């Protein structure tokens, strides 16, 4: 588990030197980025159950073969495990947004997931579709452009951070495929 | 209008309470209430709601209960079914 | 999928013992009460469509607010998902009547239903209204038989007590 | 009950039936599904994968092999 | 009862280690965000009665069927239990604002609420309607403050995401 | 409203005289063919939903261009208007079927049909396709007596020959 | 998925060589002709529905026997599969216009189409009638542009030469 700080430190350890100027300058841009990252994680957390509900329900409604008898969503217990997994994926993405580095997302959840969904017979393209729906919904919450919720924040540009969160969801969706 | 109407002279009591109530007489409505165009910034004075249900909560309830989706007869579920997919 | 057979096979297997006369008496009782259960399964497979239709109709007859604002069945599509779900529950009552335990109904219908239902805003009392409607729409001599009818009631009661 | 060896080789079942407590991704990668491969009749297929392994049960890689 | 202090004390205790500078930075942040949280706690302790009253009123304004047949609030007694429950949830939002974590709200309110609510046929959507009404009845400059207002919204959103 | 009794009462009224034996014979024939008419009315009131369902489904089965742009029943609402219009038609076939003269079907449905359709853009041929589907589909022997079938087909034929 | 980029990267990779100036000139040409291709892709994404509808309408306008006996589109459902397939072909023409090679159209549409079409009794000449109809419904200055229009013609011609 490594944040931004630990990434700078471990890279400087492989380089075998002290920390220096430019790396600390980029990390100063991280700390000044600061409350935008805080409020961003607050936006993705305080809507998260609803994101998971809408995303998995959208996954089923796009592809109705999941709910067809014999599909991997066809049962209550399969559906419960489905909702549970979508909740976990959004949880580790939120951890990767607090840390600023995807080492937590790589070590906790992404490691050994493709072989797991291969082992269970979970269709991978449907999972990548659900991850993509969580991506678009999550960036729509992070720009405060949701069509059902518009909460008050002071104005500021947040393109970079949205590209960061989209990079984590593309890491997950690229990882299951 | 007798040739058109035929036998359907409506009584005064039904015609007042009919569809054309506001157009049968328009005149004698006694003291129409008028709502003034207040600015939302200034509340202008002393008003107590004096209602069982709050003004905000009641407006919320009327807006939630507003218009029921009308189930129609022909989207009704048959024996078997397949759910349509977008 | 729990039944008499899987209970005594699972138990004798857990002891590591050959199946003694007690297991044989258990399956003896299974083939005693079998004819009643299969009678009720045959009749349920007879008129299931009218059962599900009357069930959902009384379900929206009680709770009309679902088709009002709704954070519920708010389209004809979602009412089709309603009658689909009642088809599933009657189909699992048919399967539990054929197996003769609550096995397939529990492992396919009941297990982890609660997370789905609290996650997707689905109230349980509407389902319970539907099943209590069907249980009140039973007949003592008319539609099934006395004793098999009791079996049917038991299964549907299990569903209600698993849902409330 | 099942032998301690035999349980390692066998399988992991579905959740709501076979195990109440949900399982780690580690235990699907490491134990899982464990089938050995028969001796190759051709030169092309020999040195790519190991043969049936003993006292070890791999999982989810043996699917791909 | 989880907070900043109990998290870093519990973690450094789990390591068996004296509290390093990291824990000190954590409690430093606690005393940074403290003033906002205490502002919102003071104003919530100011007008709690109108908050609970408007909240429950909108809760029955949406779902009228509760006071109809009802397998719900079907007496003045049960409506008293209704507004008691909304008093408890607001009291726990106040407690979680003072502690500054979701500790007392989770361990007193959220833990095992689901068994009580599915056992006593209490619908969750009514509570959710109440809290979403309160969260929409917030103000950016008017009633609390911008920043602390955000803190309050977060707490209430946690309740909603724990209930749906 | 045309029937046997209204025609003969209006006839002897036109002569200004009391009803002679001829009008009595006419209403005697009315109470002869009555039971066949009302048998057809009972079965039509029985299964009207399936008749209208097959009628509209075959109506769009023959003509697909109704769901094309913007020329016809292209939206869900307009197709709902289709099914409710065929409901009105079978309701008027039931009404004139009870009366036994084509009076109420004429004065309610047929009168001013043509003026309404052209301005709107409603094709009468697709209505003809629906009714001729239901005309052909019915079996004289299986779901009713031979006489009632004839009566039903006659009424429906009137609809077609009054439409286009 | 073949394009300029994948061809020169795949070739220089097959040699094991760095990308020389020749590859750079190839991608230079890709970013030269890019503007035309993306113009035609934007306009195709504009009015694809009218294109597919007129295409299939002329497809059954030529071969009427399909909707006759048919061992072909013999329902409104199969005509929906018809217009779905023409939607897929136009969607792959869009994809090949965005990529700028025949890559996704060949690997998704053309590869293995022949076994499916000879297995499911689907004649190719009807598709070819549809595409030749769309290609005759092109415009020199009007709808797209001269140059990009030519690009579109080429893509559609490739489909025809892959199908006949
Ligand atoms: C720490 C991270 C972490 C995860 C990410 C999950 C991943 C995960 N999911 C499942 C298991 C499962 N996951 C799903 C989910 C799916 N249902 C579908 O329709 C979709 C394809 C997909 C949701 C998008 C289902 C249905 C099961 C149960 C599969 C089965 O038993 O058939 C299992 C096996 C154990 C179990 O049954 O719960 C694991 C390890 N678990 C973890 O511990
Ligand atoms: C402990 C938790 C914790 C948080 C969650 C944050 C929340 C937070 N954000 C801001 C403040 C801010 N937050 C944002 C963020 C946004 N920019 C946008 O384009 C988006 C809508 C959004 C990111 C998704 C911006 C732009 C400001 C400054 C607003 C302004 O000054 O106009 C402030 C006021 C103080 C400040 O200026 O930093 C606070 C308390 N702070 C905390 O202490
Ligand atoms: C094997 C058993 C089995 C079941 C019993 C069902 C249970 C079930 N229902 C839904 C899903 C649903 N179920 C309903 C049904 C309801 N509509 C209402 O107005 C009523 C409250 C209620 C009927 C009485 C609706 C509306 C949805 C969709 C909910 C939504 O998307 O908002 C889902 C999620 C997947 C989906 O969208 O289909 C599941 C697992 N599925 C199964 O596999
Ligand atoms: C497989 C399960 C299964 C059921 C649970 C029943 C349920 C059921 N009962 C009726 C229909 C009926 N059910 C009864 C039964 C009786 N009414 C009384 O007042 C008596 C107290 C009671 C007998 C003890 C009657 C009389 C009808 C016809 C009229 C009615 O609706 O009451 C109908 C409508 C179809 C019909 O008329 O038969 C249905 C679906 N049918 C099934 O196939
Ligand atoms: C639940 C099912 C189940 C089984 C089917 C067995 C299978 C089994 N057998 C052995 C183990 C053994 N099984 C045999 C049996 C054999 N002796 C021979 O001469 C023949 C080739 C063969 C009988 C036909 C022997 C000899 C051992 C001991 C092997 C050894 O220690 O060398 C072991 C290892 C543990 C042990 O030592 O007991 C297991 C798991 N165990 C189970 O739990
Ligand atoms: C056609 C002939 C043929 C062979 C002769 C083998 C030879 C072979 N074995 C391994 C690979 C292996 N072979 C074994 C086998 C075992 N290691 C132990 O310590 C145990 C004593 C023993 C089982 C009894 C193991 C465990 C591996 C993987 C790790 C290793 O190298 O030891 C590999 C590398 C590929 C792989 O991992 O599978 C190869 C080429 N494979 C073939 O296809
Ligand atoms: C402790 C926390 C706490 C809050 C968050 C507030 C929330 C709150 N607001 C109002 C009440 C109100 N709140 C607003 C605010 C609004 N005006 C609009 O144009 C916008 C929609 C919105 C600001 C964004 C208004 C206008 C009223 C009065 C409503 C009325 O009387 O019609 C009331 C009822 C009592 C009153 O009239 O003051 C309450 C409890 N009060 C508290 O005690
Ligand atoms: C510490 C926190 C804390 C809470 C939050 C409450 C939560 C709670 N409510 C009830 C119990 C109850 N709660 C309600 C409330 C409701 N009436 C309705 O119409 C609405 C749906 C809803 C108000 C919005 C009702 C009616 C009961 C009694 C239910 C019954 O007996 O049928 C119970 C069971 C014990 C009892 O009967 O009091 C509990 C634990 N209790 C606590 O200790
Ligand atoms: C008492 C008897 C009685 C009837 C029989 C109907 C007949 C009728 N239909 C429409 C009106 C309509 N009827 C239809 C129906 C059609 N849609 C199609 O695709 C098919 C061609 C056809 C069903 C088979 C449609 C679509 C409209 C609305 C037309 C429009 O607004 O464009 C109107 C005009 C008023 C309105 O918009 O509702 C009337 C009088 N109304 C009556 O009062
Ligand atoms: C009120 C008036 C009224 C009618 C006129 C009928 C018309 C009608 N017939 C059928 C249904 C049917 N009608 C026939 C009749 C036919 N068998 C053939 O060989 C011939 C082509 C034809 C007799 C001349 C058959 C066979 C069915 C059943 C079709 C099937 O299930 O395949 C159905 C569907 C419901 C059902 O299965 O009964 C309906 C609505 N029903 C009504 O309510
Ligand atoms: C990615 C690209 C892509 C395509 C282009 C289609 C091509 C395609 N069409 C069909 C299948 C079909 N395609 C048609 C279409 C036709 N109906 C007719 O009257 C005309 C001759 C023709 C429209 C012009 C029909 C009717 C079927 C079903 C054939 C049958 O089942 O008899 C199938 C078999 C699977 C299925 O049934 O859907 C496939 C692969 N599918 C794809 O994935
Ligand atoms: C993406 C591919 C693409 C096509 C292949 C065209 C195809 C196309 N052309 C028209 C429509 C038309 N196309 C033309 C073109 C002309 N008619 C003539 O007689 C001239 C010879 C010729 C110009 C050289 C004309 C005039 C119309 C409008 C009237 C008509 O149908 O002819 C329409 C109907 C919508 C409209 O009016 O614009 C469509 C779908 N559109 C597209 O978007
Ligand atoms: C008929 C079957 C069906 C569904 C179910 C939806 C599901 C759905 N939601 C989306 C995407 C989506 N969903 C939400 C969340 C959602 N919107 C809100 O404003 C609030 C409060 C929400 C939870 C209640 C957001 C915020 C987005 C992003 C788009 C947007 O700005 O609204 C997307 C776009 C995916 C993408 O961009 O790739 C889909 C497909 N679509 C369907 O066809």
């Amino acid at each position: 588990m490594l944040d931004a700080f630990s990434r700078v430190v471990v890279n400087s350890d492989s380089k075998a030197a002290y920390v220096g100027g430019s790396d600390l300058q980029s990390l100063k841009t991280f700390i000044s980025d600061g409350n935008k990252r805080l409020d961003a994680v607050n936006c993705i957390v305080s809507n998260a159950s609803c994101i998971v509900s809408d995303a998995i329900s959208g996954m089923i409604c796009e592809n109705p073969g999941l709910i067809a008898p014999g599909g991997n969503c066809y049962t209550n217990r399969r559906m419960a495990a489905c909702l549970r997994d979508g909740e976990i994926i959004l949880r580790y993405v939120s951890y990767a947004l607090l840390a600023g580095d995807s080492s937590v997302l790589d070590d906790r959840c992404l490691n050994g997931l493709k072989e797991t969904y291969i082992a269970l017979g979970v269709p991978t393209a449907s999972t990548s579709r659900a991850v993509s729906i969580m991506k678009a919904a999550s960036t729509a919450f992070i720009m405060n452009t949701a069509s059902g919720r518009k909460i008050e924040i002071a104005a500021g540009d947040c393109q970079a951070l949205q590209s960061e969160a989209a990079a984590y969801f593309d890491k997950v969706g690229s990882a299951v495929d | 209008p007798e040739l058109v109407v035929g036998n359907k002279s409506m009584t005064v009591a039904e015609q007042v309470n009919g569809v054309n109530a506001e157009s049968y007489w328009p005149s004698s409505k006694v003291r129409p209430a008028v709502a003034r165009g207040t600015s939302p910034w200034m509340g202008l004075g002393v008003v107590k709601s004096y209602a069982a249900m709050s003004e905000a909560a009641m407006a919320y309830g009327i807006e939630q209960q507003s218009k029921p989706y009308v189930p129609q007869k022909y989207e009704g579920w048959s024996s078997g079914w397949k759910p349509k997919s977008s | 999928m729990k039944s008499v057979i899987t209970t005594t096979i699972s138990a004798a297997d857990a002891a590591g013992r050959f199946p003694s006369s007690s297991d044989l008496e258990s399956i003896q009782g299974n083939i005693q009460r079998a004819s009643a259960r299969l009678e009720a399964a045959e009749k349920l497979s007879g008129n299931h469509e009218a059962v599900v239709k009357e069930a959902g109709d009384a379900c929206f007859a009680k709770y009309s607010y679902l088709k009002n604002s709704g954070e519920a069945g708010d389209s004809q599509e979602k009412i089709n998902k309603c009658y689909r779900d009642v088809d599933h529950y009657m189909r699992l009552i048919n399967y539990s009547l054929v197996v003769g335990g609550t096995g397939p109904l529990d492992e396919w219908g009941i297990a982890g239903s609660r997370e789905v239902y609290r996650t997707l805003n689905l109230p349980g009392s509407a389902y319970i209204a539907s099943f209590t409607f069907t249980r009140d729409r039973l007949c003592v001599p008319r539609d099934m038989s006395s004793q098999a009818g009791v079996e049917f009631v038991a299964a549907l009661d299990y569903v209600i007590n698993s849902l409330s | 009950v099942v032998d301690p060896f035999q349980r390692k080789f066998q399988s992991i079942g579905k959740i709501g039936i076979d195990y109440s407590r949900p399982k780690k991704l580690a235990t699907y990668k490491r134990v899982g599904y464990s089938v050995g491969l028969d001796f190759p009749n051709a030169v092309s297929m020999a040195g790519h994968y190991s043969l049936t392994d003993c006292t070890r049960a791999g999982g989810a890689a043996k699917i791909l092999m």
